[PDB]
């Protein structure tokens, strides 16, 4: 009753959905009872998995992403992940990363996700614009969500949400949607003149 | 092992005591980066220019992951100094007087027992870790006698007995 | 689903304000709605109870977020073309469990049933919008062709 | 042999210079520390009544 192994999560998901984990495109090992604490190499059998969901667990480190050649969606929210790392195995096919609410304060390594299109990591421990500056290397990034971070809250409590969005668009000129709201041409012009 | 952990605890206490001496503020657990070359030599070791540059580069790489406030954290400085001191003790055994004596004898092919101060200054200015003129003047002030002769045996003994408490 | 949200504009706020520190059993669904609103929460087994093994909501966070006057705007302001990816990511264990049943919700008070209905309606709206998006993309492609 | 000796003497002198400069740096820092903090003792006011 302390932690759930990946094999136990796979068996529970198979019992729930009546589908083999290795053949299921959407593998749902998230929200296990008890929450999963460690991520191991058993997940390498998910060759056909396009949506891996291990979110809402007690996983502290990201590892053993190899073996998932068709991995396009990775869900690791509501976990104890503090550092972005070990994403080289699935960086070729990953397009969306769901790591929101985590304790991540540094965005080092996110540049490995060259094919990332959606990045929702709101409510994290981001306190400086240097981490946002690291997102400029993502050419295919079109949607970003950062509500609830300390940096976002500093502007929100001071009623400077517009200024926060202007800074975000300035650092990411090609961003299409921010905090669930599409970036308008006026915001783009303000970011351009501020840049 | 338990004995290794206890030895590591003793080394941690010693390195924390050394680190406190260069703290920007009392109890701040932070040391100014410009004093890091001065602080590393405080732990009974004699890092080269290359060694100090490597230590500075490693400290900068470690601090890049945290806030760049211009100060070195106690944990990072402690780890770096512990590693450097352990490596120095393992490789360069503490026959420091003999090592310095051989280094000084390298400048005295004839074995006259003394080395010219002006030639020493020129050699140290043009060769190896090129040092400043104030630093050279400090070298002559510490070493050279009234006749301008540097007795390398006595100077190496003084260099090896520089208050390094094992 | 949309018309079920604006009808709960003030009665739920007043009842929850007068609820006087409700227990964790309905604090779970309250924090579910809070996560749908995407407000910060601490992530750990806080005040964990053996038998459920679900991320039960914290004790002081509910009190902190109960007195906020923005709940009326939270239950009102919403638009289309939303993904609600963060919410669908963090709301799985509450769906896995069976503590959000209507019969269990009506046991507590009237506000619990209304809040659970609001959460269910918003989840259904999110799912139907997620289904709609590729469908309307195909419709516009077919129109162009 | 002459070419080898010419190279070796220069390499040895450079290495010895590096070593002695580093060790002098350490010795200088340690002399500075051995020159302990004889800070000017500020004569605080001697309050007589209380």
């Amino acid at each position: 009753a302390k932690a759930t192994t990946i094999k136990d999560a796979i068996r529970i998901f198979e019992e729930r959905k009546s589908v083999v984990a290795t053949e299921a495109e959407k593998v749902e090992l998230h929200g296990m009872i008890p929450p999963i604490e460690k991520m191991d190499a058993t997940l390498s059998t998910l060759k056909a998995c396009k949506h891996l969901a291990l979110s809402t667990n007690n996983i502290e480190k990201i590892s053993s992403l190899s073996g998932m050649e068709n991995l396009r969606i990775l869900s690791l929210g509501r976990n104890l992940i503090k550092k972005i790392e070990n994403l080289d195995a699935v960086a070729d096919t990953l397009e969306e990363l769901w790591i929101s609410y985590n304790q991540i304060a540094s965005l080092s390594g996110i540049e490995k996700l060259v094919n990332l299109r959606v990045l929702y990591m709101s409510n994290n421990k981001i306190t400086n614009w240097g981490e946002i500056d690291k997102l400029a290397a993502l050419d295919k990034l079109e949607d970003l969500l950062l509500a609830g971070n300390p940096l976002y809250n500093d502007y929100k409590e001071n009623n400077a949400t517009s200024e926060y969005r202007i800074e975000v668009v300035k650092r990411l000129p090609n961003l299409k949607k921010l905090d669930g709201m599409p970036v308008d041409v006026d915001e783009r012009e303000q970011a351009n003149v501020a840049r | 092992m338990s004995k290794l952990n206890d030895k590591h605890e003793r080394v941690r206490a010693r390195v924390r005591e050394a680190f406190i001496l260069f703290e920007h503020k009392e109890g701040s657990r932070l040391v100014d980066f410009k004093d890091v070359p001065t602080a590393v030599r405080a732990c009974g070791v004699n890092p080269t220019a290359v060694q100090m540059t490597h230590i500075l580069d490693q400290l900068a790489a470690l601090n890049a992951e945290t806030d760049a406030t211009g100060y070195v954290g106690l944990e990072n400085f402690e780890l770096v100094v512990c590693n450097f001191l352990i490596q120095q003790e393992a490789s360069l055994f503490r026959d420091d007087y003999h090592t310095l004596l051989r280094a000084f004898r390298a400048f005295d092919p004839d074995g006259r027992g003394f080395i010219d101060a002006e030639s020493f200054k020129s050699l140290l200015t043009g060769k190896g870790e090129a040092l400043s003129e104030d630093e050279l003047a400090k070298m002559m002030t510490v070493a050279a006698d009234g006749e301008g002769k540097i007795w390398y045996e006595d100077y190496a003994q003084r260099l090896a007995n520089d208050g390094r408490t094992i | 689903a949309l018309e079920a949200l604006n009808s709960i504009k003030d009665g739920d706020i007043k009842n929850l304000k007068a609820l006087k520190k409700p227990p964790q059993i309905i604090t779970r669904i309250f924090d579910c709605v809070l996560v749908l609103r995407m407000l910060p929460v601490t992530k750990a087994e806080y005040t964990d109870e053996k038998g459920r093994m679900v991320q039960v909501g914290n004790y002081p966070e509910a009190q902190k977020m109960m007195n906020q006057m923005s709940f009326l705007q939270d239950l009102k302001d919403f638009a289309k073309e939303q993904i609600n990816d963060e919410t669908v990511e963090l709301l799985e264990p509450y769906f896995m469990s069976e503590d959000f049943t209507f019969e269990n919700a009506q046991k507590g008070s009237g506000n619990v049933a209304g809040l659970c209905n609001w959460a269910e309606s918003m989840a259904k709206y999110h799912n139907v919008a997620k289904v709609v998006e590729p469908k309307i993309a195909k419709l516009r492609e077919a129109e162009a062709e | 042999e002459r070419a080898e000796f010419e190279e070796m003497r220069e390499t040895r002198r450079a290495q010895a210079a590096v070593i002695i400069q580093a060790w002098w740096r350490g010795h200088k820092v340690r002399m500075v520390m051995s020159g302990g903090g004889k800070k000017g003792a500020k004569k605080g006011g001697a309050k007589k009544k209380k």
